[PDB]
């Protein structure tokens, strides 16, 4: 327990099979760094003491984590991050749940360390083969959804009528016809006295299927199948299966990881699409000294399994951390990523053919930010506009209408070669001459 | 929980005990 | 270095890690129930009796899970309601032990408020039983 | 959206089946207290801005919690304690997912905010009602292992031999032999490759009846059921109740409430205890500024279900720092609980006879803190003892020994009316006399 | 509707597939007796007109029951009693559920009528055959207890140390212990926050198992399976399936009819006794006027299904109200019942061979009603001592001793030739000459 | 078992999670109201005897329901009112037929009445929210 | 105030809580049977056999509800059909008992109308059994 030179091996050589960790680590003062990277690679069974108490175990012999290097963070005088290596040996293949609780379980409390930070996770491919993952990934989903060449467009229902099914449904049907391709169930939204869950999916499923044959689009609506138990929320994921509807939703940081994953592979095996919604997300990732950075928990939702992630908005962000933002909409999406600093990645992550997650990124109230969010995002990414479709004067339909050919046509300036950081006002000026639902919504 | 307040045994209760057991 | 014996050394829950609790510490037990406000009772067992056993589980399907036969012991007489003096339970554990020479007594106590059994212990061991270990278990 | 008059109330009358929220609140400076609450209590729909920009919803009218109170934190400059009200109808049945979705799925990432710690809830008897909650709970759990009037005493198996099924049932027998009631599952030990579950419970389940013919006495092991998937969760869940064992083991934080319920209700119909182990709470409850207090955690855990819940250690701690852990072991474990700021409690917590949990306290590496851990918890609490059992001298046995007669002997004292504060260290002193176990114990 | 000539058939010959029904028949004031007749054989669809409205139905032309004999109550100025035969066609085969809708439905409300009861019912052959009818009937169950010749002994367990499940089962196991057949859970104990059903069937189980070990002969405690839904009440049934325990209990009036035959066929197919508690009788069997005399619920119960029904007490009551009590103990017991209207029974009824239901009698207070019990019952009865065990000064185990010895020296009295309600007295106090627990419930 | 002084407690508040009954009751003649709301209250385990026999439980402590407020009817001679409070506790969650067992189930055979109507009840929100209730109600129906 | 014994305290159903029934006794109560058209029949069981056991249901699944081993005794000859005088169920109680000194013996009887066993009774418990006890069982 905490040895120093037992945990901290700095001349280590990191295997291949290795989860690697990075903690960033500000240690009680006077405790010097070595010994709390090998704290931190112990996970000593004293957590108050700090000190070697029971020393020699066969869990501490070669089902030890090594923290095979500390280094000083720039600009700041009491935090390093630390290196640790964990043997693959000591995880529950294909279970996150195991995962967190093998690295993140105990050392958040370690009395030697003032504040611990999980920055990033390095997952071997040996490891990341044994995971389901995401039931489609972004290239089936665009196969399926049959929806190419840009971003997809979403919007959370909010009525101003009531919050019954049926006037919720209404209120789905609206924005879809306009041209969204998603509405969101609020992640609150499960089952409540006002709106009881089976209710609201037959009323959605009504609405997705009308709003789909004036569209003659694949139409979808996140429905929301978070239950208070496994078999109520498997309940829920069966009827939207015989509904035929495309797509459900889970907020796996408050349901977690075990219920996810067992929702992953039930998507899996019956062809349904899984939305993740992140609530709960800043009460582990948003103190920059404590917590588990969100980029690890989009890696274990990656692995957990998930068609789409919410991953924020860059709307009101400064450069540097868009550069965050992203840098794990890469981990999300791509299935190699490389060692990049200043985009706070601390690891080569090889996804070995893992699909990839859609971000799911808050557009701003106007549709002015679509340029934009265009040319940050790319095209795989959906756009969900709080209330640009229903801060529309006209209402849900043309302000979904007007969502719709502000992203088309700064889809079509881009693939022209136009740049949508100095042009993008005047992309969407010139939408505004023939369209009059983006003209109506510039004129707020 | 109340403070247990001590109760002194009778006077020879030794010998009390002792007759009931024979 | 002692090794802690395997054989005939059977426990019976709450302070049969102790020595055998003399008349004093009996009473003085008794005086932390009567304070309390707690009922005292006495119950006891016959050696075969006297602890955990599986037997009824042939009876079973799949449900043995926390049960187990003998955590019941036989009631002597009833629970002592009112009970203020120690004295008297002094007085009924000598005469369950005149009555019952091979059996385990147990005294036990009951807590009205919160309507539930609240402690047991053992008061005495028959000599007879070859089951449990006097004091030098190693 | 944050209008402050819509969402700060401060006449508003507090009903009694509203759930209540205590947030410990650190505003952006120049941002008013008034305006923060408000922002807690609406969750507005941008996390970013921090203003009203879309107002008039039906999930905002009638389904608001209301900040009907702020007050400020004595000693601090820049901190509030903001009370929130949340009407009961927001609420789905039974559903501890839901309930954190609703009240910390959002607030912790606003803007306005610097930081935010949720201290406290009130659950009322009405929401309360709806849950099944712990299998059994602390009366129970006596009358079915038949032990009453001291702790129970555990340990933590970690063999000195291998990490092997069979080793590690072998160290089980050894302990429990000695006079435990309890060993532990290490909280990372679930299947692995060293070790597979299913081999696991087959010979610990062979070391609780070897031990238990051997002592006369009921004997168990926590079972670690926690898994990568539900189904694999209830595979294990299942066995131990084939075995007809009597305990098992799940980390509700990293498994997550949707699992942790369903398996309490498993629990429930099939007769298993179920022990709770708290691993990542630190993550989420360590900054006094930020996140979620334990204690908040542990009324989720009671309603979700747990007949044990790992409660921390009080070795190490001061007085005001013991005042806070007696606070939440008593909202733990008792039917009504009074308001009382300086143990932490900000609600009266009427858990309208529920069952108690029984806390778990990590006993030291020694012996000699067993007056205190008697006098502090009283009765109703599992000892948890490290290295107690393991660091003796004489072995696994001889040390179970040594903590069961300490514990005796200070139980004894105690109910003869000895001050345990006091005159501690001379009932240990006597005990050594005619115990050659806790004589070889306390010579260490 | 109430046409009289339609109805009211004064020459009509009873079939023997028919079911009879007499109504004791209140009419209001000026409408004479063979209007009301007619309009309760008709069951007309205006309960507020007492007028033929829309008459001609083939609902009401060969499908409709005819009033066939209407009789005057001696002593009574303005009370009938109305003879109304159904055809067999009418029911559905196997349901007492749809033999109560089809005959008391809705007549109960009709305004011709001020009052209205229903006495008794023919149930024929034909319709007998349909029911599955009690699991075992009483000379199964004396086969399957094996135990001849005497009344079977209860009592109702009301711990006088909590309502705990443990404590409830201690008690189960010290009245068992000393002589009695059988315990019993009360009527309102399902499960409760003091006490849930699968704790309280574990405990209960062992105490059963521990005074059989003792005593040596069959013991049982009908354990309530009474529940919210069918499949919490099979989720119980099952419990004691594989508890291998004798018997369970059911509230077959609050719980209903079709839960009740669906308990008794689970019970036929699981060799389950079934004891049946008759809790709310008295809202609708009490009043002279108006309802639906015991006898007939008896009979109801009979076809549906029950092993065991409470029967009242005779204790208090005078000849008259004696006679109607053996008259539905006959009903409930024997193969064929004549016509006996001093005993209340207006029809001859041929159960056909289904098997009879063993009343259970409440005892008195003491054991001196034991002679008085044992003459008017004979030995095919339960009677239950809701005191007699407890009441007794030396606790539950002396108590039911005291009553076995009562029961079993009235039973060798009869059999020896001697009266019983001359010689009763003299019964006792012989067998307290030799037994010191019947001497100490004397003193008393 | 109906001892009027234990049962009728006048002075009882009623707690929210409380099922309220309201009883028009028709005592026998000569038998007080007050005995007969506390006897209602207690659903003593005699129904023949109408008095005290067996007394002191832990059915009876704390598990019992109260009779609060005894009122006359107005223009009946020999009609009251009894309220009767069970604690929320006595339930099986969920269950209306545990409901009607308990409150129901024995005391319209009771001797000391001659007559015996259940008029209305308090369901308390505590006890509402442990059912599912109906599956749509009149606006989902709508 | 006095305990009822848990220990060697075995019951054998119907009249087992009377004193053993005298010669007198067992005439009358054969009396009955006669008079009732009843036939009368001599059961018997060696003390291991004498009482309810579960031993049979290890090779059970889920169906040990009301399953007992030991219900059946062994007849002893063939039921008496045409018993009208008791002095020959009492001399069939002396051979039964002279052939087996360490065997409880009953008395059954059967009613052919309602075609079921309808009484039984101990008459004879063997001196050798520790299991009863002789009606100082406190």
């Amino acid at each position: 327990k905490d040895y120093r030179l037992t945990y901290y091996t700095p001349d280590y050589v990191v295997r291949d099979t290795d989860i690697l960790a990075a903690f960033r680590m500000t240690p009680q003062p006077g405790v010097p760094p070595e010994e709390c990277g090998a704290a931190v690679a112990a996970e000593s069974s004293t957590g108050t003491w700090t000190t070697v108490w029971t020393d020699g175990l066969t869990s501490l012999d070669r089902y030890k984590g090594r923290c095979y290097d500390i280094e000083p963070v720039p600009g700041e005088d009491n935090q390093y991050i630390a290196y640790v290596a964990y043997p693959i040996d000591l995880f529950e293949e294909g279970s996150v749940t195991n995962m967190f609780t093998s690295i993140v379980g105990n050392v958040f409390g370690f009395k030697a360390l003032r504040a611990l930070r999980l920055e990033d996770l390095r997952i071997p491919p040996a490891y990341v083969k044994t995971f389901v993952g995401p039931p489609h990934g972004i290239q089936v989903e665009r196969d399926k959804l049959n929806k190419y060449g840009r971003g997809l467009l979403g919007c959370t229902i909010k009525p101003k009528l009531g919050l019954s099914a049926k006037n919720y449904g209404r209120a789905v049907y609206e924005c879809l016809r306009g041209g969204l391709d998603f509405t969101k169930d609020d992640e609150n939204v499960n089952s409540q006295p006002f709106m009881r869950w089976r209710d609201r999916f037959l009323f959605v499923a009504e609405a997705i299927y009308k709003a789909q044959a004036e569209t003659g689009e694949v139409k979808g609506h996140y429905l929301n199948a978070t239950a208070g138990t496994c078999e109520e929320m498997m309940k829920r994921a069966v009827c939207a299966k015989e509904l035929g509807v495309p797509i459900i939703m889970h907020d796996y940081l408050t349901g977690g990881f075990t219920a996810n994953t067992s929702l992953a592979i039930y998507c899996r095996d019956n062809g349904l699409l899984l939305h993740i919604h992140r609530a709960m997300h800043a009460v582990i990732d948003r103190q920059r000294n404590h917590g588990i950075h969100f980029r690890v928990l989009a890696k274990a939702l990656r692995m957990s399994g998930g068609d789409h992630l919410h991953s924020g908005t860059v709307v009101g962000k400064l450069e540097g951390e868009r550069e965050v933002t992203l840098g794990f909409v890469d981990l999300m999406r791509d299935d190699y990523v490389e060692k990049d600093r200043s985009r706070g990645i601390y690891f080569t992550q090889d996804w070995c053919s893992m699909p990839g997650v859609m971000p799911v990124a808050s557009g701003g109230i106007h549709v002015w930010h679509m340029p934009a969010l265009v040319e940050i995002f790319g095209d795989d990414a959906c756009l969900q506009f709080g209330g640009g479709t229903l801060g529309h004067p006209w209402g849900n339909a043309p302000g979904a209408a007007a969502n719709r050919v502000a992203l088309e046509a700064c889809t079509q300036a881009r693939n022209e070669g136009r740049d949508l950081a100095r042009e993008g006002g005047d992309v969407i000026r010139s939408a505004c001459k023939w369209s009059p639902e983006l003209a109506a919504a510039c004129e707020v | 929980r109340v403070s247990p307040t001590r109760s002194v045994l009778p006077a020879n209760w030794r010998q009390e005990l002792e007759s009931l057991r024979n | 270095m002692m090794v802690w014996t395997p054989v005939n050394n059977k426990m019976f829950e709450t302070f049969s890690y102790l020595p055998p609790l003399s008349d004093e510490q009996i009473a003085a037990q008794v005086d932390y129930i009567v304070a309390n406000g707690w009922i005292p009772c006495l119950e006891f067992a016959e050696s075969d009796k006297a602890y955990v056993s599986n037997e009824s589980a042939i009876r079973f399907g799949s449900v043995s899970c926390l049960y187990y036969d003998n955590r019941y012991w036989t009631m002597w007489k009833l629970p002592m309601f009112g009970c203020r003096d120690p004295m008297q339970v002094l007085r009924e554990i000598v005469a369950c032990t005149k009555a019952f020479p091979d059996a385990y007594v147990r005294l036990v106590a009951f807590d009205n408020q919160k309507q539930v059994q609240i402690m047991g212990f053992l008061v005495q061991r028959p000599k007879s039983a070859r089951d449990w270990q006097p004091a030098n278990k190693r």
